């Protein structure tokens, strides 16, 4: 046993000098020779009204026009931006969602919370009515958040430290992720689907492969749970957000932070973050009822979405960047463009 | 999903009749019914519709006020009353499902409908019959007097194919998504007036006819309609 | 118990002390020669006029 | 100028919203409790009378006592961090925490349960969303107490307890022990009752809770308290 | 004729002079009321409608807002630029009007508070049964009645007025305009008392005394529970009473003081001074029930207040 904690010691410092010696120059002193950005003013356009309970998660469609989003109520909405009418209102079993995924094609959603079950809900059933299509159970903790990998298979993450995909035609999981200390929060999909980032309360994230199965990657540098990790436009990056007031960039092939978000007048947790189509800007969701976009080379503040009267929740850019939605506990979902 | 009709026959000018459509298999509340006659050797055309929770009934001009179409969710069933029979009312009633939300199919089944015996925008196509052999593309034109493509940014039309001793069906709606369960070598466009349906291959079981709708406005027209045989 | 959690940490330690790795100052310039590159197809950064936005008054 | 199918698609979604109102008004007739405490608090007994009166997860029991539903919600089976997923019940009306009373000389593998269940107590009623909270103490172990009290002495546990060994004397401290926990008590409630082999006196005092907490929300919301 | 018009015909409170009347600034102070009472009606209106969602209190609050809305707008501005408007019309026809609207808010005001209080003593001695029966529907359909019972109750008072014609208003209640009887004296007196003895049950006795019952009942049952009574809760009370009795109170003792008058003229030239102070103060109480029923519930106050900020620190 002492041999063994030895060993993980000495790799572990052997990680950090070579971490460390990676580090040729801060993204700060490169991004210093650019202009700055100019103050981005966002004034919220439609304030989709029809929530009887508190937000928790939403997500947008590959039309960048519908977003589906979950409440308490134990009713999913899947809203349309340019109309702000109901497409659907599915009746969930379990009024303690916390999560939920938009598939790529639409046809089907996922969701989960408490249960610790995942539902699953067609769209373009023959019937006409959306009835749940499978039930992915196994998970011994709430589900956190999920994200559809294919129209074939799925990812979950749930509070028991552990992952697990699993396939919608055989509904049995294939690969299970294990390693992480603490519950796993939120998860992230890359532009390839991949290999996906994920983190825990554990303050750490660890990318996943796919095929492999296999922790590839382990990130640290937080000093709270991980609440939001987003993916980077590009798919060489991504973002995390803790309760540590402040957000933190890391690169897959740096395998180290780039810069750090954080100001004086900050001092609540992050709730969600998300990234732009271009990645120039960043947002986050903060507890003080708004949220603050950040710029992604200068850390400068670009502005402030204010408007919601209760801890933000969840948000979201749509494929095209046109506008940003934003949900709240207070039942609200506000678009800003 | 199926609609079976029931109440017709011969019928004298003077009396009355009860269509009765049994729905069942599907969500009855929240689908809406049209009722589309077809005459012998004659197009099809809308009588009336009700909206989901009898919020919002419309009738034609042609109907207006004479008939009157009533809906039952709690029963399922679809009750058309029919007070008054002219002697160009004889046409075979289907009943058929509408749904409206992005990315809907409306008008996608077609009941088997029932024979009934008594004793605007005008849609118009170029060519009525055009014998071809299996195998060869085919296209079939349609123009509107009006231009459907409304400022939202998409065109109202569908399409429709009836066969011999079947009922319509629905090829592609909005002229650019095609219906589910339809092959693929079905395709449409249009701009603005002039529309076109090409068809990659003829089958067998394309042998038919194609009508048009617009679905710009209340009164929806059909055309005189294509018909293909081998 | 212990052995093996001790074991499979060592074993991903030096799984992931083999993996390759580049200069932060490389990684930052692609970062911005991206962000330049798709910044002209923000509509965020660059808000569009409302001849395009669909988001104007209902 | 919304064409047909988008004034239909209007109508259809003024319909939803309607069934969506319909819904939460009634919905919001059914009170929300959460059910907590330790496995062998005998929250099981608990619960199984209040079912007989009217898998990994959490549970819902529904149950109407006098005209009022009620929603139990036990999320005793979630091992996992309750700080991160407990804000969810904020709304909650009431939390019926329920305790081992004679479980005070057995060994846990605190090393006492019975200072981790006061420990428990205290985090949940100083919680930062259960501040306008009240919750509800049950003591599901009395006679199990009684019967041991006579022969092993409480001062195990409680060493500074000097009063006499009788039962109305330990019952009175631990329920002073219990009570002087709250440090909100200017702004929340704690209802403390001991149960028996009886069921509808628990019923009886958890329905009294439940309306005379109904009360005060009512009163705090039309803007008298 | 009956005397009390023929009276008010040759009224002595006309002037010519180069300085300005006291009588005018009055006049202006009470625009200026009911100018305040129209904005916050606007604000606690548009924030609730479109921020906040429709609850019971929500839709009692609306109405409320709504009726002094529609008083302090129908009342002070619309009146005076009709004044000056001079359409195809009579002065009789409008001081119709301005009693008929007039009584019909003072009636939705009562109205509303009697339910208001009816609800709140429901909840407090009724829970459960509230809870399971309580919905908007109902909200909305009692006050739909009320509204209905208003109108009925104003019906007799639209039918008698008889004034020919800001600053120098005149709109006087005389019956003999439309159904006559035997004779005018008598006839006059009788009707005149009916009147103001219908007007003063229905506005300020029996609402003020529903009022006072369901804080008494509210009282009793707090402290035969257990519960204590925040010094919050009887402030509120004590407001709500004296506010509602000082505003409405005075006017219909001056209406009284002037029915009994009829045969007694000692008292008229009182009532035809005080007139103007009486209603002033009524109006008062469109300014002061929506701050007492607004601000003092804690949703909608951070509500209010949250938006107003935002919406001053945007446009800035
Ligand atoms: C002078 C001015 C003062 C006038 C007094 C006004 C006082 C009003 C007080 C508070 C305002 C809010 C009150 C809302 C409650 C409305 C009435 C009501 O009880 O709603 C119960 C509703 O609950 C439902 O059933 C669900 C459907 C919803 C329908 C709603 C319509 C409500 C009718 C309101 C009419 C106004 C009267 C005007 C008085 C002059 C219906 O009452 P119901 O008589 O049928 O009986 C109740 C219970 O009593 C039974 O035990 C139960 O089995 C079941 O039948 C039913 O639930």
């Amino acid at each position: 046993l002492d041999q063994l904690r030895q060993e993980a010691e000495q790799l572990k410092n052997q990680i950090r000098d070579a971490r460390k010696a990676c580090a040729d120059a801060t993204l700060s002193q490169i991004t210093n020779n650019i202009d700055p950005v100019g103050r981005i003013q966002m004034r919220t356009r439609r304030t989709l009204r029809g929530h009887l309970a508190k937000i928790y998660a939403m997500h947008w469609g590959t039309d960048s026009r519908l977003l589906v989003s979950a409440s308490q109520d134990g009713k999913l909405i899947i809203w349309d931006s340019y109309t702000t009418n109901k497409v659907h209102a599915i009746p969930l079993r379990s009024s303690w969602v916390m999560t939920c995924a938009y598939a790529p094609s639409g046809n089907y959603v996922a969701c989960g919370g408490l249960d610790n079950i995942c539902s699953i809900y067609n769209l373009k059933t023959r019937e006409g009515n959306v009835r749940v299509s499978r039930e992915l159970a196994g998970h011994t903790g709430y589900l956190s958040c999920c994200r559809f990998l294919d129209d074939n298979q799925i990812v979950t993450s749930s509070g028991d430290t552990t992952c697990a995909l699993w396939d919608i035609e055989t509904g049995q999981q294939t690969t299970t992720f294990t390693g992480h200390t603490g519950d796993v929060m939120s998860l992230s999909l890359a532009p390839d689907t991949r290999l996906f980032v994920s983190g825990a309360c554990d303050a750490s994230a660890k990318l996943w492969d796919v095929r492999e199965g296999m922790c590839r990657q382990t990130f640290t540098g937080h000093e709270s749970d991980i609440n939001a990790i987003c993916f980077f436009p590009n798919g060489n990056a991504f973002a995390t957000g803790s309760d540590d007031a402040t957000c933190r960039l890391f690169d897959l092939r740096a395998d180290q932070e780039l810069m750090t978000y954080s100001h004086d007048n900050i001092i609540c947790g992050i709730t969600s973050v998300s990234f732009s189509k271009s990645g120039r800007l960043l947002l986050a969701g903060y507890d003080d009822f708004n949220c603050n976009v950040w710029d992604a080379l200068k850390a400068d503040r670009a502005g402030v979405l204010a408007g919601h009267d209760n801890r933000v929740s969840c948000l979201g850019v749509t494929d095209d960047g046109m506008a940003v939605a934003t949900g709240s506990w207070d039942s609200f979902l506000k678009i800003w463009n | 999903v199926q609609l079976v009709e029931s109440g017709g026959g011969l019928v004298q000018p003077g009396g009355s009749r009860k269509l009765s459509c049994s729905a069942s298999g599907f969500a009855f509340s929240s689908f809406g019914m049209h009722w589309v006659r077809q005459a012998p050797e004659k197009g099809l055309e809308w009588v009336a519709y009700i909206s989901s929770g009898s919020g919002t009934i419309y009738y034609a001009d042609t109907v207006k006020g004479r008939f009157t179409i009533s809906r039952d969710d709690p029963k399922n069933t679809l009750f058309l009353q029919m007070t008054s029979l002219r002697s160009e009312d004889t046409a075979m009633y289907y009943c058929v499902r509408s749904i409206y939300y992005y990315g809907s199919s409306p008008f996608d089944f077609w009941g088997q409908g029932t024979t009934l015996t008594v004793s605007d925008i005008v849609m118009t196509q170029a060519t009525s019959s055009v014998p071809v052999t299996p195998g060869e593309s085919v296209s079939i034109s349609c123009r509107s007097s009006k231009s459907l493509l409304h400022s939202n940014g998409n065109t109202y039309l569908y399409w429709f194919l009836q066969r011999p001793g079947q009922s319509p069906q629905l090829l592609i709606y909005r002229m650019s998504n095609l219906a589910s369960g339809v092959p693929d070598r079905f395709s449409g466009s249009g701009s603005g007036t002039a529309f076109t349906l090409t068809i990659s291959r003829l089958e067998a079981e394309d042998v038919g006819v194609y009508y048009c709708m617009q679905h710009l406005e209340y009164p929806l027209t059909f055309g005189a309609g294509t018909k293909l045989e081998l | 118990a212990s052995i093996a959690q001790a074991r499979k940490l060592v074993e991903q330690l030096k799984m992931e002390a083999n993996i390759d790795r580049i200069k932060v100052s490389k990684a930052a310039a692609d970062l911005m020669a991206y962000c330049e590159a798709h910044a002209k197809e923000d509509p965020l950064l660059t808000p569009v006029p409302a001849s395009e936005n669909p988001f104007r008054e209902k | 100028t919304l064409s047909a199918e988008d004034k239909a698609a209007v109508e259809r979604s003024k319909m939803i919203d309607r069934n969506l109102r319909e819904d939460g008004e009634k919905a919001a007739r059914e009170v929300k409790l959460l059910l907590l405490g330790a496995g062998e608090s005998g929250k099981n007994t608990i619960v199984k009378q209040m079912k007989i009166i009217h898998t990994t997860g959490i549970v819902e029991t529904h149950f109407t006592f006098k005209d009022l539903h009620f929603k139990m919600f036990d999320v005793g089976a979630q091992r996992s961090e309750r700080k991160k997923w407990i804000h969810c019940f904020e709304g909650v009306t009431a939390i019926i925490f329920c305790v081992a009373l004679s479980d005070y000389d057995l060994v846990l593998a605190e090393m006492n349960r019975m200072h981790a269940s006061m420990k428990l107590f205290d985090s949940i009623c100083n919680n930062k969303w259960f501040t306008d909270t009240s919750i509800i103490l049950f003591l599901n172990k009395k006679d199990l107490f009684e019967e041991k009290i006579k022969k092993s002495p409480l001062t195990i546990c409680y060493p500074e307890y000097a009063g006499s060994n009788t039962y109305e004397e330990a019952a009175a401290y631990i329920q002073c022990q219990f009570e002087d926990l709250n440090k909100r008590k200017d702004t929340k409630e704690i209802y403390t009752h001991f149960t028996c082999s009886t069921d509808t006196k628990n019923v009886q005092f958890v329905f009294d809770a439940v309306t005379d907490v109904i009360i005060k929300n009512n009163l705090k919301d039309c803007g008298l308290f | 004729l009956c005397p009390i018009l023929e009276q008010m015909s040759r009224l002595q409170s006309h002037s010519n002079t180069s300085i300005r009347y006291i009588d005018h600034a009055a006049v202006l102070l009470h625009g200026l009321a009911s100018l305040l009472g129209l904005v916050e009606n606007g604000v606690i209106l548009f924030v609730v409608g479109c921020r906040m969602r429709q609850t019971v209190v929500t839709t009692w609050v609306l109405h409320l807002a709504l009726s002094d809305l529609l008083a302090s707008a129908s009342l002070p501005f619309f009146t005076y630029f009709l004044a000056v408007g001079h359409s195809w019309e009579l002065g009789t026809t409008f001081c119709k009007l301005h009693s008929s609207i007039f009584f019909l808010n003072m009636f939705a005001s009562g109205f509303l508070l009697s339910a208001i209080s009816l609800d709140r003593c429901l909840q407090v001695v009724r829970p459960v049964w509230a809870q399971n029966h309580r919905t908007v529907a109902a909200a909305h359909k009692v006050c739909l009645v009320l509204w209905a019972l208003a109108v009925l109750n104003t019906v007799p008072y639209f039918v008698f007025r008889d004034t020919i014609s800001d600053g120098r208003i005149m709109c006087y209640y005389n019956v003999l305009l439309l159904n006559p009887g035997p004779d005018r004296d008598a006839t006059c007196n009788s009707r005149q008392v009916a009147l103001a003895v219908s007007k003063f049950l229905l506005a300020f006795l029996v609402p003020l005394a529903i009022i006072a019952s369901s804080h008494a009942a509210v009282s009793l049952r707090l402290q035969h529970r257990g519960r204590r009574r925040p010094g919050r809760f009887v402030r509120l009370v004590a407001a709500v009473v004296a506010a509602f009795a000082l505003c409405w109170g005075p006017y219909h003792v001056f209406s009284l003081l002037e029915a009994r008058a009829h045969a007694n003229p000692g008292l008229r030239p009182l009532v035809w001074r005080g007139l103007p102070f009486v209603t002033s103060l009524a109006f008062f109480n469109s300014v002061a029930n929506p701050v007492l029923y607004v601000l003092t519930c804690p949703d909608m106050l951070r509500k209010l207040r949250r938006s107003l900020r935002t919406v001053l620190e945007s446009v800035l």
